[PDB]
């Protein structure tokens, strides 16, 4: 087994000199050995990437997946750590910077078919990782406009040089 | 039939992350004016309805003790009265249900 | 197929195992404070008077019967003990103990502070960064009272000395991310404390160790914190209604 | 900005929902009745019939079927097609649609404003007509052009003529 | 005086910021004030805010993002309060939204704020060869057709009614102002300092003196967003981006024996209460009609 | 091809469909407010509307008694229908019951729930969706149109 996500909260940074930009808070939290599957849990994690904590909880409130309740508990307990263990005011000023799902330890069983045959059954366990960063959520990138494509294409035609020139 | 070759992870990632198979966001989430919790526009509030259901169970539990038999039902209308209240003239001729707790704010007397 | 999971951690305690210890636990210092000194409410203004403050404190030492008996008990248990030289030793221990927290050196702190004092000054600042300094001492320290207790179970005698020190300090606590949290750096705030020390007399070594820190009830409130906090409201179950106390 | 979805009835109070329905309903009758003078509102010039000319069709609603008998005793089945609201919407020049024949646009029956797109509602506002359900394109020669907004009636077809019918058939699924 | 339009705006911003720094310097130490939440949704919540630097918007951020977006006007005790004006003393707070059964206070604030946006667009639309003098923003109830703003134009611009394209040009500029997110800043400024801000505008000086007469302390309220400073009565909405539908309806002429005032009327609706296209056009036509309500 | 079919396939067949609605209807009459699956509640609404119509016919009509005999599987509810429910509903013609969508059941199946009840029941009211008050900004603007329209017309 490997446990490095838990140890990321023990990092102590040197004090900042006056005049430097304020360092946004970073909170690392995770839950181990969740009965939910790895692939099914991934879709929930992909849903809440880049959204603020309040709207992330709203989306997971009404989701019918069994893991929606599991993730909502993780976010709620991570928010309490941010406001108490860390000096993060404005408990609504957090956004989910990164969320992902890993695989845990599986239990192997025997699944019967018939004719004396069998198949190996894998009990599935998964982990959930979430990182919360203080501040408003970043703005999502818009698709490239018509001018953007034209500018790149003209630039590309201007970079051309005589191949095998001299 | 059986597969001919193992699917590469590049092909699997395209299929497993297609926009159709992703979870769609919900844009009809609103805050309940009375209790401040979350609910959908076309759905009753979960917290407010649970508040009513708990009270309704208590009222029905009181009625069961007022009719011991399993096939005993009133032939008249029913009125629920809380502590500190007395039946009105229009409420006479009906069975009376007594509750010790104070009349809740959401419940309205007529 | 018959494989299962192991390593479920739980903490269970019973009376029987605690009573079956072959070697009883040895305590270096007592847990609580035998008696809390009650300073008069006028110490905030007497501290500005030199002759009145020193003379009044001197009389309290020479007039208390219980305190003088405790002083003689220390002398009988261990000679070459002087009340006059104690505050200078107590003042240096106070400065050294806090400078250990600045450098986060726990090995030296164990010798300076006692077992009952170590968790209080370490637990909260474990992952934080503090910078404490000493600038001036407006009023020299004075010995308030001395008490002793005789535990006939083992004959252990502990000598508690209460010292009142008027100290000028510069406290600044930094967040683990490097941002300022509690106080500035260049402000020499004036603070008054009633530090209680403790020494084990039966122990041939018997280092003088700081035991506790007593704050007067009428002490001015501490400087406000920079971070804004919110007190959460009473969590309400659906079948319970809110009531407003007046 | 994750703006929430909304509909026309979301923010309307109980004392104004009947008022809004009355407001839109009165506008439809005023607009429809103001188009009942095609020859009194400066129509386009009318040309005499010429060989090879094509006329303008209609958009009708299929009611049902009735039996019909002829003078020779034979039995025929007829389908009742009703024209509810038919108005020419827009005219396309000959060289901008096909290059051989002009195109005349005809709308369907009246529908509610509250369930149409912004562009569709804006287009009808300029003309001054209530929104239509279905819109079809008719190929019409230049000598049979009709000014947009001119109403059309079932009298456009005289008995004894042969006509075509184009519509989506009954969908039976997979 | 010889002041270009860029310089006079810069002078006012410098004066406003200088006054803002003076107010901040009046509080040397951060003082803790206990604010009790008396709202219906979350009773019993107690906030511990800083004096003169903590705004009720920052108070709402402790609860959830829903209070940050839904709330428009905060109710300090029994007095309406902006969501960007810092608190002063320990009190009780309540948040008012459009959905509440009595949005009359919020409706008045929204109507005032939309009038201020029109004044900024009108002032910075005419060429520098013409003089534009903003008079005031008359208080008209929301039950009327639309909000109106009074503007005095040049003497040589007397016989000029804006065309349909010109009226639509103001709307496009207003929407551009809506596109950028500009918060509203509320500051209490002494009457004589306010006269310095509006030295060029004769009518504004008269308006300041009239408002200063109603208060014994000779104190007036100034509101600034972006680079525009104007005097208005009552609170304002916290954010510019609250407005979604904005349109300048038409203009009207009110001739007085001393001067001529142009009445610019326009209708707007917020993001929360946006209406259908069919309903919007019906309301827009009523906004064309003259609005006459001053006292 | 299910064109024109207004009924739904429930239970083990057409006979089990009636019995499932027979038990739900019996529970609705006795308790006046029950919750079940949204699809099953929608079907139950049609029968509850017409059952009151049979109640209005009277206690003496033979067809009404036979019709109420089959649907009211508990025999102590027939007097209730003809003496409580029927006398209460005399004014309205079709507004007998309300249907609202309860949030999904907190179980594995995550079914779509609904609540069905009779008018004027002796129970605490459901949190009905209340419309915006007339004092709202949008409503005030529209009320200006009505006052001006009524002033001239
Ligand atoms: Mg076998
Ligand atoms: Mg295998
Ligand atoms: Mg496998
Ligand atoms: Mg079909
Ligand atoms: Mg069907
Ligand atoms: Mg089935
Ligand atoms: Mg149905
Ligand atoms: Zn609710």
């Amino acid at each position: 087994i490997s446990r490095k996500w838990e140890k990321k909260n023990k990092i102590v940074y040197p004090p900042q000199l006056p005049g430097e930009p304020r360092r946004p808070a970073e909170i690392y939290h995770c839950r181990r050995q969740i009965k939910y599957s790895k692939d099914k849990m991934w879709y929930l994690a992909k849903l809440i990437r880049g959204m603020s904590i309040d709207q992330a909880l709203a989306q997971l409130e009404f989701s019918d997946k069994k893991g929606a309740q599991i993730i909502k508990e993780v976010l709620l307990e991570a928010q309490d750590m941010a406001v108490r263990d860390h000096n993060v005011e404005f408990r609504s000023n957090l956004y989910v910077a990164e969320s992902t799902s890993g695989r845990g330890q599986y239990l192997k069983r025997i699944r019967y078919h018939g004719r004396g045959r069998f198949g190996i059954m894998e009990k599935v366990f998964c982990h959930y990782f979430v990182k919360l960063v203080e501040g408003p959520p970043p703005p999502r990138e818009a698709p490239k406009t018509a001018v953007a494509h034209a500018r790149e294409y003209i630039q590309e035609l201007r970079n051309r040089t005589i191949t095998h020139a001299l | 039939a059986a597969p001919k070759n193992r699917r590469s992870i590049e092909v699997n990632r395209c299929r497993r992350r297609n926009p159709q198979k992703l979870i769609k966001v919900k844009n009809n989430i609103d805050v309940c004016p009375e209790c401040g919790h979350l609910k959908q526009k076309h759905i009753l509030c979960g917290y407010c309805y649970e508040k009513v259901r708990k009270e309704t169970a208590e009222i029905r539990r009181q009625m069961g003790k007022q009719e011991g038999g399993p096939f005993r039902a009133p032939t008249t209308e029913t009125v629920v009265l809380y502590s500190g209240e007395t039946p009105s003239e229009q409420d006479q001729g009906k069975r009376i249900i007594e509750r010790e707790r104070k009349r809740p704010s959401w419940f309205t007397q007529n | 197929s018959e494989k299962e999971f192991v390593e479920h951690a739980r903490k269970a305690g019973l009376v029987i195992p605690h009573e079956r210890l072959e070697r009883p636990i040895h305590l270096a210092c007592t847990a609580g404070i035998f008696d809390a000194y009650v300073p008069p409410e006028g110490d905030a203004r007497i501290s500005s008077l030199s002759k009145e403050g020193l003379a009044q404190r001197a009389e309290r030492l020479k007039k208390n019967v219980a305190s003088q008996l405790s002083i003689r008990k220390i002398r009988e248990s261990d000679p070459n003990f002087k009340i006059k030289d104690f505050p200078e030793k107590a003042k240096d221990i106070f400065i050294e103990a806090h400078l250990c927290l600045n450098n986060s050196d726990h090995d030296r702190l164990h010798t300076l502070v006692t077992e009952n004092c170590f968790p209080d000054m370490v637990w909260d600042i474990r992952y934080k960064t503090v910078r404490w300094s000493f600038v001036e001492s407006l009023e020299p320290p004075q010995v308030v009272q001395v008490r002793c207790s005789s535990l006939m179970n083992q004959g252990n005698i502990y000598g508690q000395v209460t010292v009142r020190m008027h100290t000028r300090q510069t406290l600044a606590i930094y967040d683990r991310f490097g941002r300022l949290m509690y106080g500035q750096e260049d402000v020499p705030r004036d603070v008054l404390e009633y530090v209680v020390f403790e020494k084990h007399l039966v122990d041939p070594y018997g280092s003088w160790r700081m035991h506790g820190k007593i704050i007067p009830p009428w002490a001015p409130p501490k400087q406000p914190i920079l971070k804004t906090v919110m007190i959460p409201g009473p969590q309400l179950k659906p079948w319970e209604e809110f009531e407003e106390p007046q | 900005h994750g703006k929430s979805v909304t509909w026309w009835d979301e923010h309307l109070s109980e004392e104004n929902v009947p008022f809004v329905k009355q407001l839109v309903s009165d506008e439809n009758k005023a607009q429809l009745a103001s188009k009942l003078c095609p020859l009194k509102d400066e129509p386009w010039p009318i040309h005499p019939w010429e060989p090879g000319s094509s006329r303008v069709g209609l958009i009708a609603l299929k009611l049902g079927m009735m039996p019909l008998w002829t003078k020779d005793g034979q039995k025929h089945v007829v389908t009742l097609l009703q024209v509810q609201d038919c108005h020419v919407l827009k005219y396309t020049p000959k060289e901008n649609h096909n290059g051989r024949m002009a195109a005349l646009t005809v709308g369907g029956k009246t529908v509610s404003h509250f369930h149409k797109s912004a562009s569709i509602l804006e287009f009808y506002q300029e003309l001054g007509l209530p929104p239509k359900q279905k819109v079809k394109i008719f190929n019409v020669t230049e000598n049979a052009v009709i000014k947009p907004g001119t109403p059309l009636y079932a009298a456009h077809f005289r008995p004894g003529q042969y006509v075509d019918v184009t519509a989506k058939t009954i969908g039976k699924g997979f | 005086s010889q002041l270009s339009p860029t310089e006079l705006i810069e002078m006012q911003n410098d004066l406003f910021n200088k006054e803002k720094n003076r107010q901040l310097s009046l509080t040397p130490r951060t003082e803790k004030i206990e604010v009790k939440h008396v709202g219906k949704t979350d009773p019993g919540t107690v906030f511990v805010m800083n004096k003169n630097i903590s705004t009720p918007y920052s108070c709402a951020m402790h609860l959830s993002e829903w209070y940050c977006r839904k709330s428009i006007l905060a109710l300090v005790d029994g007095q309406p309060w902006d969501m960007y004006k810092p608190l002063t003393k320990s009190c009780e707070i309540k948040f008012l939204t459009f959905k509440d059964d009595d949005p009359g206070e919020v409706n008045k604030a929204y109507w005032r704020s939309c009038a201020m946006m029109m004044g900024c667009v009108i002032e910075r639309a005419f060429k520098d060869e013409y003089v534009v003098s903003l008079v005031r923003a008359p208080e008209v109830p929301v039950i009327a057709g639309a909000f109106c703003y009074d503007v005095v134009l040049d003497k040589r611009l007397d016989e000029w009614m804006p065309t349909k394209e010109n009226l639509h040009s103001f709307t496009k500029d207003a929407r551009a102002l809506i596109y950028k997110d500009l918060p509203f800043e509320t500051l209490e400024v002494e009457a004589k300092v306010a006269l310095e801000i509006f030295q060029h505008n004769k009518y504004k000086l008269d308006f300041i003196e009239e408002k200063a007469s109603q208060n014994p302390e000779r104190i007036v309220k100034l509101h600034r967003f972006g680079d525009f400073i104007d005097v208005s009565e009552g609170p304002l909405i916290p954010r510019t981006s609250i407005c979604f539908q904005y349109e300048v309806s038409a203009v009207h002429n009110l001739q007085t024996q001393s001067s001529l005032v142009r009445r610019f009327q326009g209708l707007s609706l917020p993001v929360h209460l946006r209406a259908h296209f069919t309903i919007w056009n019906k309301l827009l036509e009523r906004s064309r009609k003259m609005v006459t309500e001053d006292k | 091809i299910s064109h024109g079919r207004v009924f739904r396939r429930l239970g083990l067949g057409p006979e089990s469909r009636i019995h499932l609605l027979q038990n739900l209807l019996t529970g609705l009459v006795r308790h006046e407010r029950i919750e079940a699956s949204w699809a099953r509640v929608d079907e139950l609404r049609g029968y509850a509307e017409k059952l009151i119509d049979y109640g209005k016919l009277g206690d003496t009509n033979e067809r009404a008694m036979r019709m109420a005999d089959f649907w009211l599987t508990e025999k102590d509810l027939i007097p209730k229908l003809f003496q409580v429910l029927a006398p209460r509903f005399q004014g309205q013609n079709g507004g007998y019951t309300r249907m609202l969508q309860i949030p999904n059941r907190n179980e594995q199946d995550r079914a779509k729930m609904a609540v069905i009840e009779y008018k004027g029941n002796c129970l605490p009211p459901l949190p009905l969706p209340r419309r915006d008050s007339n004092l709202t900004l949008l409503n005030q603007l529209l009320q200006g149109l009505r006052q001006d329209q009524e002033a001239s017309s």
